[PDB]
């Protein structure tokens, strides 16, 4: 992943 | 009926005429001319 | 006089015929431009023309141009004649129907035509060697349409087939376990014996073996080459035992459906490697045996070798390789069917392997190239129906099939011919009473 | 001396017996004059 | 040794004389100023067929020029090979005939032809023996149709015993680029048949065909079409400039061709053809030439001859090759297909063998075919002259220069009973 | 002055020439090269592993009875089938290729009964001096300036 | 062979399209009076794909553009273009163009989803050609208005692109904010970015490489039901200015910069969603060991979050030129069930159009 907020 | 051609053999079609180095219809055959292979003449 | 002719269709099939022809003419003097500096053993797959030119015995054929349009403007332009360079004019698409139907229908004629005047100018031709893959739309629709067009022609002769079956865990394309199964499904009517060696078990080997990190397609495509000249050995170069094409036939495949045998190449190695460890006979043919230097990523430990040949090639005499094969017949890892007590071929020729400049491999004495029917192949095949199990359960990806010739009945016929297949691999497999 | 997969790469080519290797050799009669052994 | 004198009819008998004319002069080793310029000893002794002998060593061509405009004439003394012709072989008119076959056969091409008729005399009175005259025109124009069949119909009554040849080209079916050009078809035929002893129809549309799917040349000009014509037409007078195991001249394929003095049409073909990428790596050898020299698509008639059955074939082969093959396979040509063939004759093939081949090119082949399929030729121009004959349609350019409308029955007459005679070995 | 010297090129493959075309700041020479340019071995290397005769160690001289090597001194069996006079009384290959002194060899050729004269005895071991690398002498090599 | 008639709709997909022009002859070489500059022979081989020539060999591309129209004309490569195509009739210059080519592959569209130019003309002129012309591939390229008109013109492009994707202008935003460190994002560099990742997917078609695909295998690979084709765009190697020596350009950064969600170009989160299938396109010099196993790491370790009843969800195809200045690049397409939040927040702000929009957003619902 890499999220949303991060 | 006949012996089956290439895809690329020109045709009566009108197609659009490209450059020499685009490769499009009949480019590896115009990128050549045609040449003599022996200039000495056989005896009898 | 003893004349291969060489299909390679697809992409996968003219890369690998770039490695093979390159390896090809440095097996012999062949120069680019087809000319020979030393001016017997070249006229497999060279033939001579009357001007001292050398063209090839290959038919490369592809519906995409592109891959062929780097043959004719690489740096093996005037090797290969532009009339045996076939192009199509549009893709496959990853589709059997487009392979099978309609686009292959077209311009079947012209392979079909120009593989005839191949023939008609050899002598004593041997056989067909098939360059395809089994993912694709034209490596799997139009080389299972050429291979039930050429058994009608020709019949009664050799043809052999180099597939690049598709990877365990890794794959490419999404809808390749159809048209794998779809195109297996009619190549067993009409092949005789068919090699199949995958891509990332030869990552593997070149990972593994010759030390080296991140090999692209140059290094698979060179070790595939080298197994195909070692299998086409003998009618080059003379030797001991020579086992020209139609000995492949009559001693590996017992029963029609089950011709699908594995191959190896034993002495994968790096210079800084060789020359920290001696190659023997008692050796090189132990490394054919591990399970780690097999270039199909299948496990014999649960599978039953039914048909061995090795082609040994290089500073061999026999009696070593009687020493060798005797010590790997007594031990009880490996394991036999009962009713193949034989179950060995040994051909041995006298010219060793050449390296290629600017090669991984390194220039060594002797080499081996070991084609084994096992029924661990039956594993694979379970794994890959498992797919066209699940994918085909609802409906995935029929539309783009359909449309175009194909019917929605192509679909469970090649299904029950697969579980026929699965249902015929383990009555080789028991122990008889 | 030549070689009979020779002899048929020349026999499919349409050599007219003065270039083939049946009727035509480069060593000339004092090559096999002196081709003896004692 | 026999000479043999050319007559050019009309602007594309004009042009297609230059270029045969110019490779001519390439296979006999002649340079545009007329001198002399080869290697070979053997080039020379046979000069006298084609070229005279001036002084000084240069030689000029036995050609006679002919056209109603001097617009050709001036195009054709400014090509690569112009200044090698003779100024006073230049006879030309001041009117064109306008592609009216009445005016250029009857009023305006009628009182040119007497000094065409002195040049001829002229030149073959000086030769030694004439063996006959070659003609080259077009049957869709209007001086090459009717100037060129008025030399035929005044060549043939001062020399009688001698060989009439034309190269007639004849209209295309599709690419035809003139409106009256059935007509001057049509009147052209009705003296062709009575008056010649050989006639090669080479047509237009198949000498593209030719150039397309073989030679694979996406842009044509005229210059290489004249250039499958010449090469053919060298390839037919081989065995007369040429030594040979089997020489072979006109009357030669005179004698073995026709069986009646009426049936005298053929068809060309040229055998060494391919294209530029597959030009090195082609095996030259008898069974390539003999394979597509049969070829339907080498025909320069565009006419097919699996519609139609072979009456009598001609094959003149160049090079030093070896006559068991070409026995072999001329005989296995002819029993693998015998439904192509006509049964009431038990040989249907002419074997010539020349030694020499043209310059660059290790073997060659010419092709000539006497068929029943060129009936198809002729029922096309007929068609389209009786369809445009009902409605009266473009006949006052005719009837104007005292031309009847009774000629053009008797000529569609004489082509019906063409037809209908070759009809019946079908 | 001389406006154009070299820059006149053909485009395609015409016989039409034109000028030389400029690039300032976009060459992608570097950058736009191919896979297939790897593929280009065109028509040096240590050979790497044992042979078989084993040739290239040196000889034993007592041989030991656990060796299975072989080093090319055990003949074929046209030597152990049909021995020759030399063979089937003691002397082999080695005693012929062993360098002898002009004292032995001398010795060699007066025992044998030819009784060489003595420019014509520095004649032969001059010839079979030449024949050498280095000038170390064998009987072979002066059977074979005997033979001729 | 495969030719690209390029359709521009719209008064947004006129500025992308010409600024495509601009990335497309860039990396051609092609000078902006119309003719070529010469170095290297792999530029102008497939140029047949997008231009065809004029006499004297000022290659015009095969755009025809409508509707603002003096903008483009002023800009860099604004004079590339043939006048005759400013049409402002669009179905007989598109014929034309379509009746001249040898044998066409599909059509490229530039327009919008947020005004009545692009919903309005855009998808009238579609459901025109695809009537015309039923054998080949539509390629659209869609500007999506931001989820936090539309529907109008999505209940008709269903039955007739069959290969789509949503822009998401937000996410664009969200790039050159985050992953960028742009303080002044110009439109200009957010469409740049757009068309560096929409001439992505036609790399195949222009350059050779070791795995070739056109827009019709990528068709083929990623549609398995025949509506489901709204993807979801990236493109990987984008860094600051003050992080540009900090990067080893390697298969391992591409891939993370390609299934990261910054990156993506959809303003959804794909948790809730699944990817049913993904295709990464790359170009330049990648060994494919390396691009092989990181093709599949991804689907071992985040398995919870790909799709079951695929065994392979991925694509690769590899080029061998990689665009100006870098090395090596990659672009991503992929279907997930993720773009029906997008969806869901159009149809909560004529009732056929509504329908049609929660028929499609429950078939993509009960996949996941
Ligand atoms: N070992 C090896 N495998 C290759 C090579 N080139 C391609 N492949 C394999 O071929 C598979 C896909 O090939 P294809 O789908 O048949 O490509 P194609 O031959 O153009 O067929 P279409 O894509 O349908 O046009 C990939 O999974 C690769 O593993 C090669 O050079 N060497
Ligand atoms: N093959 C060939 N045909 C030609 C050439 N020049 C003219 N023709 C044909 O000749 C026809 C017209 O001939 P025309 O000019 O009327 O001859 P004219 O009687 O002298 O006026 C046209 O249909 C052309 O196809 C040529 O160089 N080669
Ligand atoms: N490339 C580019 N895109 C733009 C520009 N201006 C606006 N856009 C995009 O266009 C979208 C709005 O266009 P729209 O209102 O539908 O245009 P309309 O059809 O004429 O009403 C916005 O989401 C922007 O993303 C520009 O200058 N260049
Ligand atoms: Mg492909």
């Amino acid at each position: 992943m890499a999220k949303r907020f991060g | 009926a006949v012996s089956p051609q290439s895809s690329s053999t020109p045709s009566w079609k009108i197609e659009t005429k490209y450059s020499t180095r685009v490769l499009t219809g009949n480019w590896t055959e115009e990128r050549r001319k045609f040449i003599k292979a022996t200039e000495k003449t056989p005896q009898t | 006089m003893r004349e291969c002719i060489s299909i390679h269709v697809g992409q996968a099939g003219v890369q690998i015929g770039n490695a093979c022809w390159e390896l090809y003419c440095l097996e012999h003097g062949i120069q680019p431009d087809g000319q020979m500096p030393s001016d017997d053993s070249f006229n497999t797959f060279f033939s001579e023309t009357g001007a001292g030119k050398h063209v090839p015995r290959a038919v490369f054929v592809d519906l995409e141009p592109t891959v062929v349009d780097e043959v004719r403007t690489g740096t093996y332009r005037q090797l290969f004649h532009p009339e045996q360079l076939i192009t199509g004019k549009e893709d496959a698409a990853n589709n059997y129907a487009r392979g099978h139907y309609t686009i292959g229908k077209e311009i079947v004629d012209l392979v079909l035509d120009r593989i005839r005047k191949l023939a008609d100018l050899c002598t004593g031709l041997q056989g067909f060697l098939i360059f395809h893959s089994f993912g694709g739309g034209t490596g799997s629709g139009f080389a299972s349409l050429l291979m039930e067009r050429l058994s009608v022609d020709y019949g009664k002769k050799s043809k052999l087939e180099f597939a690049i079956y598709p990877a365990p865990q890794v794959s490419t394309a999404v809808v390749e376990p159809y048209n794998s199964i779809l195109t297996t499904h009619t190549t067993l009517e009409h092949s005789d014996c068919a090699f199949m060696v995958d891509n990332e078990a030869i990552y593997d080997i070149c990972r593994r073996n010759l030390d080296i990190e991140r090999p692209t397609y140059t290094n698979l495509n060179r070790l595939i080459g080298q197994i195909v000249s070692s299998i086409t050995a003998s009618l080059r170069f003379d030797g001991a035992l020579n086992v020209d094409l139609t000995e492949f036939q009559t001693n590996l495949v017992p029963y029609p459906r089950i011709h699908f045998p594995l191959a190896t190449y034993a002495p994968v190695i790096s210079a800084e490697k060789a020359y920290h460890e001696q190659l023997s006979v008692a050796e090189i043919t132990n490394a054919c045996f591990e399970p780690a230097n097999q270039m199909v990523k299948c496990d014999p430990r649960h599978g039953k070798y039914m048909a061995c040949c090795m082609l040994y090639r290089g500073d061999v005499v026999p009696k070593d390789v009687n020493a060798a094969i005797a010590t790997i017949k007594t031990k009880r890892t490996i394991q036999f069917v009962d009713w193949c007590p034989t179950g060995f071929k040994v051909g041995i020729n006298y010219q060793p392997p050449t390296v290629v400049p600017g090669g991984d491999l390194a220039k060594v004495q002797r080499a081996v190239c070991m084609l084994s029917n096992t029924t661990a192949i039956a594993e694979a095949w379970a794994r890959l129906d498992h797919k066209l199990d699940l994918m085909y359960a609802k409906r995935a990806f029929v539309h783009w099939y359909v449309g175009e010739g194909m019917e929605e009945g192509e679909f469970s016929e090649a299904r029950e011919d697969l579980a026929a297949l699965e249902k015929d691999y383990e009555e080789v497999g028991v122990d008889s009473v | 001396l030549p070689s009979l997969r020779r002899m048929d790469m020349d026999s499919v080519k349409a050599c007219l017996s003065d270039e083939h290797c049946q009727s035509t050799t480069y060593c000339r009669k004092d090559d096999f004059d002196n081709a003896y052994f004692t | 040794m026999r000479e043999i004198v050319h007559l050019q009819a009309g602007q594309c008998g004009n042009q297609i004389g230059a270029k045969f004319w110019e490779v001519i002069s390439d296979e006999h080793g002649i340079d545009p100023t007329g001198t002399y310029h080869g290697d070979s000893d053997l080039q020379l002794e046979r000069i006298n067929v084609y070229y005279n002998e001036a002084t000084g060593g240069k030689y000029v061509p036995r050609a006679v020029l002919v056209d109603l405009e001097p617009g050709t004439m001036d195009s054709v003394r400014s090509g690569p090979f112009g200044q090698i012709f003779r100024p006073d072989n230049f006879v030309f008119g001041q009117s064109g005939a306008g592609n009216n076959w009445a005016k250029g056969h009857y009023t305006e091409g009628a009182e040119l032809v007497d000094s065409v008729l002195d040049v001829v005399r002229k030149e073959a009175e000086s030769c030694d023996c004439l063996q006959g005259f070659q003609l080259t025109h077009s049957l869709g124009g209007g001086t090459g149709s009717g100037m060129g069949t008025l030399l035929i119909s005044k060549i043939r009554e001062e020399y009688p015993d001698r060989i009439m040849n034309t190269f007639s080209v004849v209209p295309s079916p599709k690419v035809s680029d003139t409106v009256v050009e059935p007509y001057n078809a049509t009147l052209s035929v009705h003296q062709l048949v009575e008056n010649t002893d050989e006639t090669y129809c080479i047509d237009n549309e198949a000498l593209y065909d030719i150039c397309f799917r073989t030679l694979k040349l996406t842009t044509p000009t005229y210059g290489d079409l004249n250039h499958l014509v010449s090469a053919t037409m060298s390839g037919v007078t081989t065995c007369l400039r040429f030594p040979g195991q089997l020489n072979a001249d006109l009357r030669k394929l005179a004698v073995n061709m026709v069986p009646f003095p009426r049936l005298h049409f053929f068809m060309p073909g040229f055998a060494p053809l391919t294209s530029r990428g597959s030009q090195q790596y082609r095996a030259l050898t008898v069974p390539e030439l003999t394979q597509q020299m049969f070829d339907a698509k080498n025909m320069m008639a565009a006419c097919d001859p699996r519609h139609g059955r072979y009456l009598t074939v001609a094959a003149v082969f160049r090079g030093r090759m070896s006559m068991k093959e070409v026995d072999e396979q001329m005989l296995n040509v002819q029993n693998k297909n015998s439904s192509y063939f006509v049964e009431w004759i038990p040989n249907n093939v002419k074997t010539a063998v020349c030694d020499i081949p043209p310059r660059g090119l290790k073997m060659s082949a010419t092709f000539i075919g006497n068929s029943t399929a060129i009936q198809e030729l002729f029922k096309r121009i007929s068609e389209q002259f009786t369809a445009m004959f009902r409605r009266k349609a473009f006949l006052h350019w005719y009837t104007g220069e005292g031309m009847d409308e009774m000629e053009f029955t008797e000529a569609e007459s004489n082509m019906n009973d063409l037809v209908s005679e070759y009809q019946q070995y079908q | 002055l001389k406006p154009e010297d070299i820059v006149l090129k053909e485009p395609g493959s015409s016989e039409k020439t034109l000028r030389t075309l400029l690039r300032p700041s976009d060459k992608v020479s570097n950058h736009y090269k191919t896979t297939s340019s790897e593929i280009s071995a065109v028509v040096c290397y240590p050979t790497y592993g044992v042979p078989t005769i084993r040739s290239d160690i040196p000889a034993p001289l007592i041989r030991r009875v656990s060796d299975r090597t072989s080093y090319g001194e055990e003949g074929n069996a046209y030597s152990l089938l049909h021995p020759t006079i030399f063979a089937q009384k003691g002397v082999f290959e080695r005693d012929f290729f062993k360098t002898r002194s002009k004292q032995e060899i001398s010795e060699i050729l007066c025992n044998i009964g030819v009784k060489l004269s003595e420019d014509e005895f520095e004649n032969v071991w001059n010839l079979a001096s030449k024949k050498h690398h280095r000038g170390e002498v064998c009987v072979e090599n002066i059977r074979s300036v005997l033979d001729e």
